[PDB]
């Protein structure tokens, strides 16, 4: 069970935690200004606001800029979640986590300037193709496993895993982009947050929960990638919650024996039995039969040939993204919610 | 089929967080 490989992982994670804590305790703040970027096109939207493709004039580099309206964040009671999002993203460093390059704020908005991931959302490719073959889903799943091992070792819980929040880079690798619900917490937490299809039973049942919710969400992701549909779906969220808590899951007939076995252990209502939550931690997942062909080091090093490479017309191309309604940014002459977002 | 039921559902588009 315990080997030199696990010892090298432990050592790598200890140094990664040293790097994280320095940035966590002393966050980067006010590293650019809105006027340093040319706003091109909206890549996505949320209740949070919008993410736009931008060009940094000084370098000619393209970036994705998230714009959050401070008044809307306050009305939606997302102040603490927004402060968590930026404090965490500026402090993390892993090959499958999008990099935050700059952050700043003005009278009206908060801004996060991140690397632009041009391949589009996994959601877009998954819905268009229908489903991914088991080796295709395994390649993406392996990246999430490593990412969660890294995040959890830093006492971070992710809480928003889904194809809509995973982007495909130029090399066909995953970039986790959405940290709106990420939280640094040592004990248990209670916030009702996430997406209906991805919620662990303990979240629905209003129990104190922990990082085991991310392992249940990985089970949902793997199922959705391999089936083309989620394990729990219905027209209304209440019907989805009834299915999640029931203790019943059905697998397509094309799912391999190893895939169903892994999913039964991830989509496990019983926390004393859920993979990722046992004495052996992440190793119950990494060493599962479905992952036998996975070379964890080669994935981390990005040496594995991706099963799918997105089409790239050139720099600034957004063909891999849907079109969204555009709206001009308005900066008030009066500072809004200054005290609430002082640390941003 | 389960796929046809999923495709005919109102939850095949981008899903909002709760
Ligand atoms: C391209 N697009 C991004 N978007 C923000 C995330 C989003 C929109 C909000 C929900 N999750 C997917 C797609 C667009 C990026 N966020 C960071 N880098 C990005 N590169």
């Amino acid at each position: 069970k315990k080997g030199s490989e696990q010892e090298s992982v432990k050592e790598f994670l200890a140094k990664a935690k040293e790097d994280f804590l320095k940035k966590w305790e002393n966050p980067a703040q006010n590293t650019a200004h809105l006027d340093q970027f040319e706003r091109i096109k909206t890549l996505g939207t949320g209740s949070f606001g919008r993410v736009m493709l931008v060009k940094h004039m000084e370098t000619g580099n393209h970036y994705a800029m998230k714009i959050l309206d401070k008044q809307k964040v306050v009305k939606l009671k997302q102040i603490e979640h927004t402060l968590n999002e930026k404090r965490i993203l500026q402090a993390v460093n892993f090959p499958f986590l999008v990099k935050l390059e700059f952050s700043f704020k003005d009278n009206s908005n908060l801004y996060m300037v991140m690397e632009y991931v041009p391949g589009g959302e996994m959601f877009s490719h998954l819905r268009r193709i229908g489903r991914f073959s088991e080796p295709h889903a395994r390649f993406y799943a392996a990246q999430i496993v490593l990412t969660f091992e890294y995040l959890h070792s830093l006492d971070l819980i992710y809480r928003d895993l889904k194809p809509e929040n995973l982007l495909i880079d130029q090399q066909g690798y995953i970039q986790v982009t959405d940290f709106g619900f990420a939280k640094r917490v040592k004990g248990r937490t209670w916030t009702l947050c996430g997406t209906p299809e991805y919620l662990a039973p303990e979240i629905i049942l209003s129990k104190g929960y922990n990082k085991a919710v991310d392992w249940w969400a990985l089970g949902v992701l793997i199922y959705e990638m391999a089936a083309g549909y989620p394990p729990f779906f219905a027209d209304q969220p209440i019907q989805i919650y009834e299915k999640i808590v029931s203790g019943k899951v059905r697998f397509p007939s094309h799912f391999s024996s190893d895939l169903k076995d892994l999913l039964r252990n991830l989509l496990q209502v019983d926390l004393t039995k859920r993979f990722g939550n046992l004495k052996n931690g992440v190793n119950d997942i990494k060493n599962h039969k479905w992952f036998a062909t996975t070379d964890w080091i080669a994935i981390y090093q990005r040496k594995v040939e991706a099963p799918f490479i997105p089409k790239f017309k050139g720099p600034g191309d957004t063909s891999n993204f849907d079109d969204y309604e555009e709206e001009e940014i308005r900066v008030s002459i009066n500072e809004k919610c200054g005290k609430e977002f002082s640390e941003f | 089929t389960t796929y046809a039921d999923f495709i005919a559902s109102g939850r095949t588009g981008r899903r909002n967080a709760i």
